């Protein structure tokens, strides 16, 4: 604890991921609509948007 | 000799392919979907991309 | 640091909101960018390391 600024411990977390390779088994916090068929509507398809 | 005349028929099929195959081009960005690097990357250095 | 404990994260609903406002946190970096908008894109293959 002595030294202060130099050797203090810091604690570091790294997460990966990889982008839209296949089904998403993780995703973030999104709702979710119905879907409309036939109509010109813009689509935002697990991502693909 | 209509071969003269398909050559005409063919190199313009040819460069047009070529044309929409040129879009997959990354050319050296993330990826070759204007969409996805919007949403992956923020306006302060998505224009770089 | 030998360890590099790994998780493998998966079928989950992830919100990195909570991380922002905890601990405050002196330092982060994405290499990737878009910290505010990460919980808008699904992921594949999510894997943390420690």
């Amino acid at each position: 604890p002595t030294y202060g600024v130099g050797h203090q411990p810091y604690r570091v977390v790294v997460l990966s991921f990889e982008l839209l390779h296949a089904p998403a088994t993780v995703c973030g916090p999104k709702k979710s609509t119905n879907l409309v068929k036939n109509k010109c509507v813009n689509f935002n398809f697990n991502g693909l948007k | 000799a209509l071969g003269k005349l398909q050559d005409v028929v063919n190199h313009n099929a040819q460069a047009l392919n070529t044309l929409v195959k040129q879009l997959s081009s990354k050319f050296g960005a993330i990826s070759s979907v204007l969409n996805d690097i919007f949403s992956r990357l923020d306006p302060p250095e998505a224009e770089v991309q | 640091v030998y360890a590099w404990n790994r998780k493998r994260i998966s079928n989950c609903v992830a919100d990195y909101s909570v991380l922002y406002n905890l601990a405050p946190f002196f330092t982060f970096k994405c290499y990737g960018v878009s910290p505010t908008k990460l919980n808008d894109l699904c992921f594949t293959n999510v894997y943390a390391d420690s």
